[PDB]
């Protein structure tokens, strides 16, 4: 036997997934997104007001980039188009204290507000390296958005679009 | 008549016959199985409940490193390293992230310093030309899931569809109330409805080598359960 | 002139199609599926209570693997996630007599029950090669799911998702 | 529904087996045994694949015989209730696994409660090769096919006639 | 309390004491007996019903053939041969119509070709001078009947007065529903009311030789019954 | 006034003028045309109905193979071979899957054995140095469709959009009720509304060579129809 | 939410991956293809209307 479950499911995203995408980045090119999250078909996801992030963004040589580096998470509709109305987590890089901030409640950096993502809506991770620094690599890097295993932290909430009657409403929301 | 109990990577409530251990596939990454849990002769059922029940899992890999007359003291690893609970200070990691052992000299090999996210290490000692050393760093950058079997191999499916990563596993300090792990899932399985853990990762895994110093068992998995007798 | 046709169309699936997938397999590895059918977008398909299969599964040397071998068709939602409630064709290999069973009614072997596949769901073919067998290959093998050319055997039922009024319900 | 159509064989847990020597009909080569909370049922006719070969992968002497037999608890044979008294030198394996008419149906129906045994006794009379199981197999059903029958399993939990089937 | 069962040319439900085997008379053809069926200690009765019940009977004879320096490879037989189910292609006869075995070389003797209705055979191998070979062709050109005994030898009579031939017996393919045999007759016999099969033919019969390769028993008779416990 | 009739790859109801044959494109695979069907002078219309109407199509390719002093007896083919109805036993294929013919010796070339899915063949005979041989294996690994023309080349479209494969075509035994082919489609075409079959495959096709032994026509297509007079 | 746009023989709204160019067949004249237009990742649909639209 297995216990029944709701459509709502509590998860934590990261790099090595199919629907997410990434790419390397060079210094002084903030408009290049190093991560491109991308709505799966028939799967809405949701983020409440505060959820952790593990912005692990290191060098080719396995070193966190310059502390003057900055990270900007940002919502995007289709058309590959950024958007100002809707944006999360404008912050620096050399602040997080990686080794513990994936763990402790206190370091743990939550979002600015909530979010919703229809069956195809994009999110991007712009990375402002100032200039003349070391380039970015992804294989020596990670990223996350949730704390689903633990008991104090929050997690990302996924739902299958078929299991709702308000899907048209959220589609109008966009 | 419901009593909580604990499982292991070895024997215990299964006699090392209703359990198995196994390595994984590396060249093609596959979400393979490393460990099972067959119900033994006796029990009526077993129950797992994430968000109520605990878990522990300490995975390590293996390699082989020679030495040289002008020995290096330095190594690189194709397996990303992180701390466990806090800093990378080997004195106070709550268990080391690396173990080493010279083969010629049947003795440990202590560490001096770690190139942290570079995934390289400096040692304390000086190996010799043609001298073999075995290492056991921890395993990161890999998923994990649970599933179930209907007495043959016909899977019911999976406990909880979404995976969980192992660098994260190391990160959360085990041994602390609240900071413990409690996954999501709720299941039950009777006689011969075995369970199998699954892992998808590039790197290998190691349960035993017969030369690992610290207690015959390179890795482990341990777990809590609620059993009907 | 050409005749009108319904949205329902009668086909038969096989290896050399694009949306289907496959791979090679080693002995003692059931959970590595050899065939991975994936739902196309805006195309539901359907299978009634019984439809033939031609589970051709031969060796590198073009030889059918051991009779103790077993085949398991299995339904899956997305995420490549296996699923038990929903399963077809729990069978051995050494039981078909390929060269006749593709054609005859008596040697024919239908499914267990019906089935439907949304715009994207997965179906997997797991293959328990227990022991003492050669590595499986696919170029020396084929597969089917229906008999539409014939006049007694059944056939798959494909539909474009737009043509229906109950297509949202299914 | 609670009913399910299956087909048994050797490599399963609840079933058991053992090697056998010549001239020892009381040694069962296969021991089926009721699991807990899983009743099964066999109608008046269902196939069998009585593959029973030698160490050297050869069907034993045609004068060999197979006797399926019901057993209650106590590991005890039973006379009232018996299926498939037949020889060995009869089946023509390679075809009978497939054809509808080389197929072989039981004598009568059967039920197996949560703890009831079935045995497959094998009379190798004499002057023969010993039996091995690893080079041998067995079945009881063809659920895959159309013309043929299969075993009907039910979980005891989903019933109210469970007590009547226990009588 | 009626359950179907099966009989044999050997033991089984009779312990090889309530059954016998026997050859036949050849020089004068006589409708002799080859096999009986005595009711054993236990049963209340036995029932046979032709047109409901089955039968199988695989008869073979025996001879002895020497060899020669300029060996022949060829033999003739005074026992008419036919196929069983279809062609005379020894690969696919459903059991061979001939068996051979060299005595000096304790080994089989494979066949190359058959002179079909000529009742002659060509072999694959080359026997040697003074070398002995034993053959076991099938038996045809002979009748068969059933009868009964009243605990002494006083026959009740016979099951069904008309006979049946053995070439025909071979001809009808055994092992096929509908194409099975179902004779005519309906009987019953209690304790010690033994049955005896009868055969009238010129040629001999063989149950055993202790040198026949394939399973100690040259021929067989097997049969279905409906027993009251 | 509706009567069923049959068509051919040659003449018949068209005089070899209202029909053509053609090879295909190989280097770029193209869904080319090999055969047409123009309505002749007379008819009011023609009708095809898959799921009611039949079809036959026996395609073969061509090559050229030299010989050698130390001749090989063995060949490989870049065209996958399968049986037709059952085994690859050339005696009983319902028509051969290979034909061969020596050119120097204006005679057949019989086959000994086939490397089945390897797509290689062993022959019975021994060719000579510089000796030419022509082969005609069957054609597999290719699609087929139907379409239509509006008296110019403006296609109406296609009968049934989905294709059909030729290895499958060979596989289904022709000449057996129920096991016959009945495609999907339903059409009608009047005078000069010609039909054209289409094929997409790597390999060539062959209708004639003038040296093929068996009846002047290497391949064929044949078909049933329902005509209004 | 309908807006007019323009296409090209190169890139543009397709990144030179959802479009291809190609030559033609000459020795046998064939009504071959030279250029395609695959819908890219994003759009719901595209519309062409002769007697309204240009080329």
């Amino acid at each position: 036997n297995i216990g029944n479950l709701s459509a709502e499911k509590q998860i934590s995203l990261y790099d090595g997934q199919p629907f997410i995408s990434e790419q390397d980045v060079a210094a002084g090119d903030p408009n290049t997104p190093a991560l491109t999250i991308e709505g799966p078909d028939g799967y809405v996801i949701a983020v409440d007001a505060g959820t952790p992030i593990a912005p692990e963004f290191r060098d080719s040589n396995g070193e966190k980039l310059d502390p003057s580096t900055r990270v900007i998470v940002q919502k995007c509709d289709r058309q590959g188009n950024p958007l100002g109305d809707g944006i999360i987590f404008n912050d620096t890089l050399g602040r997080f204290n990686y080794n513990k901030m994936r763990t402790d409640p206190d370091y743990m950096r939550k979002t600015a507000k909530s979010l919703m993502v229809d069956e195809r809506e994009i999110v991007k991770v712009f990375v402002d390296v100032p200039d003349g620094a070391n380039g970015y690599d992804a294989e020596r890097s990670r990223f996350t958005l949730g704390d689903d295993t633990s008991d104090f932290g929050k997690a990302v909430e996924i739902v299958d679009h078929d299991d709702l009657t308000e899907g048209e409403t959220q589609a109008v929301k966009s | 008549q419901t009593q909580e109990y604990t499982l292991s990577h070895t024997g215990g409530l299964l006699g090392s016959s209703k359990v198995t251990t196994a390595s994984n596939q590396t060249a093609p990454q596959r979400e393979t199985a490393i460990i099972s849990f067959e119900v033994p002769r006796k029990f009526s059922e077993i129950e797992y409940v994430g968000q109520r029940d605990a878990t522990r899992f300490v995975p390590r890999t293996t390699e082989e490193i020679t030495g040289t007359a002008n020995d290096d003291t330095v190594v690189q690893l194709q397996a990303n390293i992180q701390p466990i609970a806090g800093e990378e200070d080997m004195a106070d990691q709550d268990y080391p992230v690396v173990v080493a052992y010279n083969v010629t000299q049947g003795a440990q090999v202590e560490i001096a310093d770690v190139n942290y996210a570079t995934d390289e290490v400096t040692l304390a000692t000086d190996p010799a030309d043609g001298d073999t050393v075995k290492l056991w760093p921890i395993m990161g950058d890999g998923e994990v899931q649970f599933r179930l079997v209907n007495q043959f191999g016909q899977e019911e499916g999976r406990v909880y569809p979404w995976a969980t990563p192992l660098y994260r596993w190391h990160d959360f300090p085990q041994l602390k109330r609240g900071r413990e792990i409690n996954l999501h899932g709720s299941v039950t399985w009777q006689e011969n409805e075995t369970v199998e853990v699954l892992l998808d990762a590039p790197q290998a895994i190691t349960w035993e080598d017969a030369d690992y110093p610290e207690g015959q068992y390179v890795s482990t998995f341990e777990q809590d359960v609620e059993i009907t007798l």
